[PDB]
């Protein structure tokens, strides 16, 4: 008995336990996310204990496998993923300290209020206050005491923690046979085994920089356009030549522009096409949105989901009593079991996330057939990329007008797509500096690049060169600005939206390319194409068995990240933004100061 | 006389896929319609001798195997295939003259708590000859050091068919009832007008 074949009967065992302690993990998890009482939450808490016990006591017993003698790719994949140490490389009493301070710092970013203005009686929630007031106002000084109010509540608490925290996660880094936590993170945009396909995070560092290199021309015109909006929006508060506040881009933390789409309407007298009228006109229920929605996915030429998605999931508000969590989540239980849990509502916003998530829903049935550590996606950028391209194909007014929801006598302008083009870069291209710019800085702190006693200058003069934003007020080193964000405070990583878009034009693209499609990117629809279905559906099989880079090149043809699918999606975009801004400056720069 | 085939599928607990059922029929009269007139089955692609040829033929003996196993290895159920039931818990020989009837049970077979009752066998030294029966619980040595019981390297053979009314269908239990018709020299015993 060779090292690979005890390999896979350990494997084996571990697929079989482990996929009832999900199932009844996950089972347990969604009865409290539908159902929140005590017992569910004690119920939910003791499975979660039991799956933890289990992974690492399968973790402690695969260590008996070297990773030297395996041979087989799938075998020595999965091993890999359960050979990894984690966080029990630590000292008991460091781990127990890093367990409570990841903890403080999600409760402390949960529950922080805002009592500055005013007086204390009047305590301002984050997410019901917070975002409703940063979502739209036309007044400077109340966004930007809101502004620092929260960077302030947020820095002056958690800057020793974070620093506490960096020291901790690194040193665990590094006791697990890495360099940092930047190197820990990227080591799962790893390949190495297979000749050929293979990468490295030094690998994926230089395709980061050199894709965000190709792809600066076009946010710096959409900068440039939204600079003179607000210019012409808000009266001397911008430098002509200048990076314009960061405290107006759209949500607090700057990470999407959605919400500037007011203020930067290309045509006003055109209104945006919308569909909530002629659904609620139609009596569309909340069965009806996922029943067109699976027609277009059985269209398209992926099966149909069975009749335990349908009794099982809910699809609607369960009203004032049982009390649940409207977060549009993809439940893949683990055996046979696929649930949505969302309330769906009658709207366009709803319409689409429910093609978004039920393409996750597809996923899980197409690599279903995997072994347990191999029901993924080849990346974390695979998941929300073939939700967001079934999105896209969802919400072109061709597959509006086919549905039979869209009236046929409607007809298309250039206002319309160059408006719906300008909202989606907003979304899309709007958040690739952002996110660039985050994971890098959090990569040099991790490794060592920048020195602990300067944290705050050197991310806000990374913020001035990459996403070009001045400090409404200057910021001193007492200050945790970046911990602030959600997936900073909660150990998550941040180039999954980045690969994600960078995947999703890609895959949108090459899908649409083998339709039989003539005529501009944006216009493309999978709808009523097997061929196309039939090209997604190889990529999507495979799941986390095959690299990455091959399952890339499978459905696109390109074994590497890619910028020109994105570049020439927004091609009409981009000519309009240069035809644009001609007499008005184009670039930023960081002279501008205070 | 009646043959035993009512209480063969109207049985209230079926075995397991390792330990199956094996109840020799003979000494009857073949109704092939009572057959029929029990339930809406979920397959009926019955090898060898035709449906329609059933009440025109006279099979010695008549084996009512029955067993409870998931919607996926329902298809594993026949000659010449592979898995894990069709190597270590029930294999059909190649010259399969009978019929396999398989419908859905998860209304009975199910606990909403993991009804643990049914077991498989998924590890074994050697294959598994057609209709043969093995029920060892013995350790299965995976490594090259002797076995003491449990550990690494050594698992327990039979490993359980967790059943809950929530999963999808694949994975719900399903009755297997194969029906096989063995022929030999001595006189015809089970015939039916
Ligand atoms: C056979 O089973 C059905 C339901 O499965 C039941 O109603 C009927 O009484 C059974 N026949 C008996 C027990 O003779
Ligand atoms: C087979 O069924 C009989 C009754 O029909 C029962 O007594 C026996 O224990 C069963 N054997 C197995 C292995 O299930």
């Amino acid at each position: 008995s060779t090292i690979e074949e005890q390999a896979k009967t350990f494997l084996d065992k571990f697929n079989h336990e482990a996929e009832d302690l999900f199932y009844q993990s996950s089972l347990a998890s969604w009865n409290y996310n539908t159902n929140i009482t005590e017992e569910n939450v004690q119920n939910m808490n003791n499975a979660g204990d039991k799956w933890s016990a289990f992974l690492k006591e399968q973790s402690t017993l695969a260590q008996m496998y070297p990773l030297q003698e395996i041979q087989n790719l799938t075998v020595k994949l999965q091993l890999q993923a359960l050979q990894q140490n984690g966080s029990s490389v630590l000292s008991e009493d460091k781990s127990k300290r890093l367990n409570t301070i990841l903890n403080t710092m999600s409760t402390i970013y949960s529950t922080g209020k805002v009592c500055n203005p005013d007086n204390p009686q009047e305590c301002l929630l984050l997410e019901p206050g917070l975002n409703e007031i940063m979502a739209n106002s036309l007044d400077y000084n109340e966004r930007l005491w809101a502004w620092e109010s929260w960077r302030s509540e947020v820095g002056k608490q958690l800057r020793p923690l974070y620093e506490e925290y960096v020291v901790l996660k690194n040193e665990m880094a590094r006791a697990n046979h890495y360099e940092d936590y930047g190197d820990y993170w990227r080591g799962d945009y790893e390949v190495n085994g297979v000749d050929g396909y293979d990468y490295s995070r030094g690998q994926l560092i230089e395709d980061v920089e050199h894709t965000f290199e190709e792809i600066k021309p076009l946010y710096e015109h959409l900068h440039a356009y939204v600079r003179a909006k607000l210019m012409n929006a808000y009266p001397s508060y911008i430098s002509p030549i200048g990076c314009l506040p960061a405290h107006l881009l759209g949500d607090m933390w700057g990470r999407f522009w959605t919400n500037l789409y007011s203020l930067t309407v290309p045509f006003g007298q055109k209104p945006n096409i919308d569909v909530t009228d002629a659904m609620v006109d139609q009596a569309w229920d909340a069965q009806r949105i996922f029943k067109e929605a699976e027609k277009f996915f059985v269209s398209v030429g992926l099966p149909n989901m069975t009749q335990g998605f349908w009794e099982n999931s809910m699809l609607t508000d369960p009203g004032n009593v049982q009390k649940a969590v409207c977060h549009p989540t993809a439940w893949d239980l683990g055996k046979g079991d696929f649930r949505i849990l969302m309330c769906t509502k009658v709207t366009m916003d709803d319409f689409l996330t429910a093609h978004h998530e039920m393409g996750h829903i597809q996923y899980d049935m197409a690599y279903a057939a995997q072994p347990f550590l191999l029901r993924n996606g080849a990346n974390e950028g695979f998941h929300e990329a073939v939700g967001e391209i079934m999105s896209l194909s969802a919400a072109t007014p061709k597959h509006l007008k086919s549905i039979g929801l869209l009236s046929p006598d409607f007809q298309e302008d250039n206002e319309t797509e160059i408006n719906f083009l300008l909202k989606q870069a907003l979304t899309i291209v709007g958040t690739l500096p952002f996110t660039y710019m985050l994971e890098k800085w959090r990569w040099m702190v991790f490794k060592g690049e920048i020195p602990k006693d300067q944290w705050m200058k050197k991310w806000w003069e990374m913020k001035r060169e990459i996403v070009g934003v001045v400090e409404p007020v200057p910021h001193d080193e007492t200050y945790c600005d970046p911990a602030s964000l959600f997936h900073v405070s909660n150990d998550y990583s941040f180039i999954r939206y980045y690969t994600r878009t960078l995947y999703q034009f890609q895959f949108q693209e090459a899908l649409c390319q083998a339709a039989k499609h003539e005529g501009p990117l944006h216009k493309c629809d999978i709808s009523n194409s097997t061929e196309a279905g039939q090209k997604l559906f190889n990529m999507l099989r495979l799941g986390k068995s095959e690299p990455w880079t091959l399952a890339l090149e499978n459905v696109v043809g390109a074994k590497n990240m890619n910028v020109r699918p994105l570049l020439n999606y927004f091609e009409p975009l981009f000519t309009w933004l240069k035809d644009q801004n001609k007499n008005s400056f184009v670039g930023w720069s960081t002279d501008w100061s205070p | 006389n009646l043959c035993p085939f009512h209480e063969v599928f109207n049985a209230t607990r079926f075995a397991s896929v390792y330990a199956w059922n094996r109840t020799r029929i003979s000494n009857c009269v073949a109704d092939y319609s009572v057959l029929y007139n029990f339930a809406p089955f979920f397959a009926f692609k019955c090898y060898g001798v035709s449906p329609t040829k059933l009440n025109d033929l006279c099979f010695t003996n008549v084996y009512a195997d029955s067993f409870v196993i998931k919607g996926n290895e329902v298809s594993q159920i026949a000659p010449g295939q592979t898995g894990n039931i069709a190597d270590y818990n029930y294999k059909l020989p190649d010259d399969f003259t009978g019929c396999v009837i398989a419908w859905n049970s998860n209304k009975l077979d199910s606990k909403h708590s993991g009804n643990y009752d049914y077991w498989y066998r998924s590890l074994r030294k050697s294959k598994l000859k057609p209709f043969e029966r093995d029920i060892s619980t013995e350790i299965y040595q995976a490594g090259n050091k002797p076995c003491k019981g449990k550990g690494p390297n050594c698992y327990f053979p039979l490993e359980s068919y967790g059943f809950r009314p929530t999963y999808g269908v694949g994975h719900q239990p399903y009755r297997v009832v194969v029906l096989s018709f063995e022929l030999l020299h001595a006189p015809a015993t089970v015939c039916g007008p």
